């Protein structure tokens, strides 16, 4: 485990402790999400940033912020305003980039 | 729409 891995690993539990219903845990299906997959063309999710913390995939902290930002623009982008999961996202992805950013 |  490389000091930057546990890094990442701490930044990835506190932004993920910002989101205690799991909304963002896994990647979300056509199934729960009609027509997800043709709106949203590059799918993000934590499991998968964990995943790849896990495997050596992330070469700075700029590219794990990339990966947290793109999972909440899907959010934003397949989710009308005024639900859980668009509030949810703007509310993390702004508390999160200041957390990273002290 | 979206989600439901």
């Amino acid at each position: 485990s490389t000091p930057i891995q546990q890094l990442l690993e701490h930044f990835l539990r506190q932004l993920q402790r910002k989101d205690p219903h799991g909304f963002f845990a896994f990647p979300v299906t056509d199934a729960i999400a009609p027509g997800y997959s043709m709106i949203i063309k590059h799918p993000m999710d934590f499991g998968t940033m964990k995943d790849k913390i896990v495997a050596n995939e992330y070469k700075s902290v700029t590219e794990f912020k990339a990966d947290f930002k793109l999972m909440c623009d899907n959010a934003m982008t397949y989710n009308r305003p005024d639900t859980v999961y668009y509030k949810l996202a703007k509310k993390i992805l702004h508390a999160g980039f200041k957390m990273m950013s002290k | 729409g979206g989600k439901g």
